[PDB]
């Protein structure tokens, strides 16, 4: 729900929105715009950055935009005085050539 | 002695020799009881094989200790290394022959001590400085500043407590008007056992002797299953055994003195059984500490330093002073009796809520 | 000075190399240096089957083994959409909570051992044995288990399981109390613990701490409530909480948990009756072996299952769960092979360790030992 | 110069050595948690010459290499081994150590025996505590020289002359 | 505070006089449950015919790859197992055996059935890759146990008991509360 004001935004910014029928969601971003976007989220009341899973798609039986892909899991702890349980992933495909990305 | 026996140089020697090795065998079988009594205490079977009751296991242990490398490591000096345990054991051994074992001229008619002096208290007090010497020396010897630092803690603390023991021993000297053991014993022979007379001095003494090396403040860092004492872990074989040995010898020495002091060792108007009565008092306190030792914790020396220094020692000399007032005007000693008893009663009542 | 506390010491048995910047009488900061063990399970398991991976799951949690296992199980189960019988699910919670108790037993056992008085450990261990005896019964294994199987556990409970289970629930309340009895009074207990273990709730999240650290600071955050997963929805129980980050608080929490766990057991026993123990879709489940005798199609599927093992469809999956040790979860990408294309493990304790230089700011030197211990290191999280 | 070379001495001393075994465990695995179990609480070890159960080689010479290990641990362990006194025994406890169980990987070290010589293997991860008891009974009679191999072949009464001792 | 300290002692003292709860090994047999997993036994029929056919299903199951199995086709006149295939070599490296148990589950002959053994430990690497004939339902101990029992001339024991056999085993009778 905290999520939703992110979602309309994401849609507005045209970011592709992955969804598994298991109700897991990724948001496909470029590298550049990430940091700030993600800044805005914490501000928007995102409690808890749970994960960073680095992905190697060296060999995959389908095409992907990039070989290296990061994925953040952000969460809103509802058991905290703020939060809604709003948990979602952000995926960001990553050039192999530059293994860079601004921290969080 | 000005009214007490003497015996040949030879007989003196024999008694000494015996008493030394007696305390070896003592230490051995003490370990056994400690191990087994520990097991049982924490509902467990123990040494029972190689015995029966693990009897011969200490032999094995000793034998293990020998036939080993026993070397000095680089960045230490040889002489110091050798001396540093040595010292501690000599002076641990030393001081026990002072104390009796029974009524006068009654160790088969021969005197029930190995030395007896005329100056009891002093000797004890004096010996108390010399163990800690061994300790810190070892630290330094080892050449790890890690070892050293532990030893500094140790010694510092020990020495702090050492002083309170001093303030304790004045008090009975008042009462008897003397410091030799025999007379002191005999004082209780008429009036009764000395803790009656001065329960808080009994008390404060008791808890100060805890503060002896005895594995019973039970952090120091002690060695065996914590951050270690620096008098160990930079040691090897037999030398290591010696240190361990020493700690225990202290333990029992202290356990003996407390009977000496507050009871007579073998005074008991009910019956005279010399040797028996000695052991029984020993036994009591022995177990008593061990029960504490078990069921109570490792104590940060930080806490301890705060604890003894600020509260415990000042209250002990305070009690002395009071008693000195009474004694100076030489008033009914009944007058202390009430109070001693009461203070305990107070401080006992204080436990529960 | 920068003091170097190396691995395997003294009986704290983290691989721990610790650079303690000291004032020579205080701790300033610790730069922990770790990672002296590691495997790369995550790698290896892409080179084993899904079935096989279940071997790996309890092999990185000495404590609550079954939780890892469960969490991994769930993830798979979700992915191909498989369901689990109610009775199965009953059993699963029972084992889980039994394993939680185990964990706690070990936590406090070590707590005592680490420092403070040594002995009560042995009593807590007596109980642990009892627990172990229960595990032995049902899984033939002291610990590590495979009883849980896909679709639900792989065979029925012992009858023998019922007597003993009651039995130990009788004894434990009283026992639990008596361990607790050692702590809350002992004014020395106070003087060793209360002041230390500090960290703001705010920073607990920033540096990442998980329940029984976070909830050790009394911040309600049961993942079993927040993302309630199976059965727990329909089980009452409450959250045990502290109200500040200290050792002191932690310790008491755990005791309360155990009691909650026991009530859940109690609840469970009521809800227990006959039923199939795993999913009866033989496509996705290995078939009963009492039927090889019978059909070919059985034989075929059987053979196949235990050789090749199925193909789940393509997908990533994650489920958050509440382990004993905190936020647990597996992020699993499968490419639809017979092995996954990614096994990410969410290891809580590892993240919880990040908060150590913080946790151990400006502390006192004998205290620093305990402050590590109090947080609970299982090195598997860290090392992986 | 170690208690041998008269009928008497060697049996004597060997009994001494054999019966006083002081375990230093080298946990880094699940083994440890079973090891604390292995100590107490069902069975004892104090009746096998053990109050030593703890981390000083300054207290022990019985090396129990207990658990699956990595590359990073090899020189460490080596050195720890070295900082023991001259006679010393190597138990290789459990599968995880002994040949690397179910891991074939760069990270890990397989066949712990690589790092230091061994005299006793005791498989199983987990094993039973009791197996370890059986193992030390072995090790007892092994250092007693009343042992062989499964081909009847005798062997030294120590682990420590299979590669260099120090 | 202070009260507790006393209470602490109290309970422990109770326990002191309590006669303990521990069991000596190997002087009262360890208590095991029938599902317990010891050393694998290779079973046979009352037809005196080994169940295993060198099914080698296990081998796909073993993540450790702990099984070296040379197969063979049975004698037609004297088949060592009724089947047309058997295990001409059956080796297990116990040094890394997973004792999968899944092993058992895959084997269709039910050849492999975990034992109640654990009394295994020896000094030599290559002795601990237990062979076929050590892995039967017909041996009377562990390899070192047995090897000891010949040189010593002593008999056997194994120091465990279960409540009763596991149904899976149906050959060998173990000590069960009534043996040791
Ligand atoms: S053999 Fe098993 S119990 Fe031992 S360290 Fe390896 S995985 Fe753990
Ligand atoms: S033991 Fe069973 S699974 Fe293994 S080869 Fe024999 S019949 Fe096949």
């Amino acid at each position: 729900m905290r999520l939703e004001r992110v979602l309309e935004e994401a849609r507005a910014k045209g970011y592709p929105i992955e969804d598994n029928g298991l109700g897991n969601l990724w948001v496909v971003l470029p590298r550049e715009r990430f940091k700030e976007e993600m800044a805005h989220y914490k501000a928007m009341g995102f409690n808890f950055l749970a994960d960073i899973v680095g992905l190697d798609y060296l060999t995959y039986p389908d095409p992907r935009p990039e070989r290296f892909a990061v994925v953040y899991e952000l969460v809103s702890l509802p058991g905290w005085k703020d939060g809604d349980g709003s948990r979602f992933f952000v995926r960001v495909y990553v050039p192999e050539e530059d293994p860079r990305l601004p921290t969080v | 002695t000005w009214s007490y026996p003497v015996d040949p140089y030879w007989m003196v020697a024999l008694k000494a020799l015996l008493v030394v090795v007696g305390l070896l065998t003592a230490f051995a079988f003490m370990t056994l009881i400690e191990r087994r009594l520990l097991a049982r205490f924490q509902v467990r079977m123990g040494p029972n094989r190689v015995g029966p009751f693990g009897l011969l296991q200490p032999l094995a242990d000793a034998i293990k200790s020998i036939f080993k490398e026993d070397i000095v490591v680089a960045q230490a000096d040889r002489f110091l290394f050798v001396l540093a345990p040595l010292i501690s054991v000599v002076f641990a051994l030393l001081a026990f022959g002072l104390i009796p074992f029974g009524p006068p001229g009654s160790f088969f008619g021969y005197q029930p001590w190995v030395i007896n002096l005329d100056l009891g208290i002093l000797y004890l007090f004096a010996v108390s400085e010399l163990a800690v010497y061994g300790i810190f020396l070892s630290g330094w010897a080892s050449g790890s500043k890690y070892s050293l630092l532990g030893s500094l803690r140790s010694s510092a603390s020990l020495i702090s407590y050492e002083l309170g023991l001093g303030l304790a021993l004045l008090a009975p000297v008042l009462l008897v008007g003397s410091l030799n053991l025999n007379d002191i014993v005999n004082w209780q022979k008429e009036h009764g056992w000395l803790f009656l007379y001065a329960f808080p001095a009994f008390l404060v003494y008791l808890i100060a002797s805890m503060a002896e090396a005895a594995r019973t403040p039970f952090d120091l860092p002690e060695a065996e299953q914590e951050l270690v004492g620096g008098y160990h872990t930079e040691y090897s074989s037999i030398k290591w055994a010696l240190f361990q040995m020493a700690e225990y010898i202290h333990f029992i020495t202290a356990s003996a003195l407390i009977p000496t002091l507050f009871l007579g060792g073998w005074t008991m108007p009910v019956l005279e059984v010399p040797y028996l009565w000695m052991f029984l008092k020993i036994a009591f306190f022995l177990f008593f500490f061990i029960w504490i030792r078990a069921t109570w914790f490792r104590l940060r020396y930080d806490q301890l330093l705060r604890f003894g220094w600020g509260f415990l020692f000042p209250l002990a000399l305070l009690w002395f002073l009071v008693t000195a007032l009474v004694v100076a005007l030489d008033l009914p000693r009944t007058y202390l009796l009430y109070l001693s008893a009461l203070s305990f009663l107070v401080l006992l009542g204080a436990v529960l809520y | 000075m920068t003091l170097n506390v190396g691995p395997q010491h003294p009986s704290t048995h983290g691989v721990l190399r610790l650079m303690v910047t000291l004032s020579g009488e205080e701790v300033l900061e610790v730069v922990p240096h770790i990672g002296y063990l590691h495997t790369g399970f995550e790698k290896t398991m892409e080179h084993r089957t899904y079935l096989q991976n279940i071997t790996y799951t309890p092999r990185m949690d000495y404590l609550h083994s079954f939780a890892h296992d469960l969490a991994y199980a769930l993830a798979v189960e979700k992915l191909l959409g498989a369901v689990v019988p109610p009775r199965a699910e009953t059993i699963r919670v029972i084992l889980n909570e039994l394993s939680r108790l185990a964990s706690h037993l070990v936590f406090l056992g070590t707590g005592l051992l680490d420092l403070g008085a040594l002995t009560p450990f042995f009593y807590a261990f007596r109980e642990r044995e009892t627990i172990l005896d229960l595990f032995e019964w049902v899984t033939g294994q002291r610990f590590h288990h495979n009883y849980i199987r896909i679709g639900g556990v792989k065979e029925d409970l012992p009858e023998e399981f019922v007597p003993e289970l009651k039995k130990l629930l009788e004894v434990l309340p009283h026992r639990i109390d008596e361990y607790e009895a050692l702590f809350a009074e002992s004014p020395i207990f106070y003087e060793r613990a209360r002041g230390v273990g500090v960290i703001p709730p705010e920073v607990a999240i920033d540096l990442g701490l998980t329940g029984g650290s976070l909830r050790a600071s009394g911040v309600n955050y049961d993942v079993r409530k927040a993302y309630p997963y199976s059965g727990y929805e329909t089980y009452t129980f409450d959250v045990p909480l502290g109200e500040r980050g200290d050792v002191f608080d932690r310790m008491l929490v755990r005791i309360r948990e155990m009691r909650e766990s026991v009530k859940i057991i109690k609840q469970a026993l009521e809800r227990l009756e006959p039923g199939p123990v795993r999913d009866p879709n033989p496509q996705i489940t290995p078939p009963p072996r009492h039927l090889l005798e019978t059909s070919m199609e059985a034989v075929i599927y059987h053979f196949k299952h235990y050789t090749e093992g199925f193909h789940p469809p393509k997908g990533e999956v994650y489920v958050p769960t509440e382990s004993a040790r905190g936020e647990l979860g597996y992020y699993i990408v499968s490419d639809g092979g017979s092995m996954p294309y990614r096994v990410k493990v969410r290891a809580p304790s590892f993240v919880n360790l990040q908060s150590l230089p913080y946790a151990c700011k400006g502390e006192q030197v004998p205290d620093m030992v305990a402050i590590i211990a109090s947080l609970d290191p299982v090195m598997g999280d860290v090392d992986r | 110069r170690e208690g041998i070379l008269f009928t008497t001495l060697e049996k004597l001393v060997a009994w001494g050595r054999s019966n006083s075994l002081w375990p230093a465990t080298f946990g880094l695995a699940c083994c440890a948690i079973e090891m604390m179990a292995s100590t107490d609480a069902r069975n004892d070890l104090a009746r096998f010459g053990s109050e030593v159960f703890r981390a000083s080689p300054r207290q022990a010479d019985v090396m129990i290499v207990a658990g699956r290990l990595s590359k990073k641990m090899a020189p460490v362990m080596r050195r720890v081994w070295e900082q023991m006194p001259d006679p010393k025994w190597v138990i290789s406890m459990g599968a995880c150590a002994s040949s690397g169980g179910m891991f074939n990987n760069y990270a890990i070290v397989q066949n712990v025996d690589s790092v230091v010589p061994v005299d006793v293997y005791v498989p199983g991860c987990p094993p039973r505590p009791e197996a370890l008891i059986y193992a030390v009974m072995q090790l007892q009679k092994k250092v007693r020289g009343q042992a062989y191999n499964e081909r009847g072949e005798r062997l030294p009464p120590v682990a420590a002359w299979k590669r260099t001792r120090g | 505070t202070l009260k507790a300290l006393a209470q602490s002692l109290g309970i422990t003292l109770k326990y002191l006089f309590s006669k303990p709860v521990t069991v000596p090994y190997p002087d009262a047999p360890v208590a095991l449950k029938p599902r317990f997993h010891g050393r694998h036994v290779l079973t046979r029929h009352p037809n005196g015919l080994e169940k295993c056919i060198g099914c080698s299903l296990c081998a796909a199951a073993c993540p450790a790859y702990a099984i070296y199995v040379e197969p063979a086709e049975n004698d037609p006149e004297n088949p060592v197992s009724a089947g047309e295939r058997y295990a001409k070599v059956y080796e297990i490296n116990m040094l890394r055996c997973i004792f999968c148990g899944l092993c058992e589950e895959a084997c269709p002959t039910g050849a492999i059935v975990l034992g109640y053994d654990f009394e295994m430990a020896d000094y030599e690497y290559s002795d601990l890759v237990y062979g076929k004939e050590d892995m039967l339902v017909d041996v009377v101990g562990t390899k070192p146990q047995r090897r000891e029992a010949k040189r010593t001339g002593k008999p056997v024991k194994v120091g465990y008991v279960v409540p009763y056999v596991r149904p899976e085993l149906e050959g060998f009778k173990a000590p069960t509360e009534g043996g040791k």
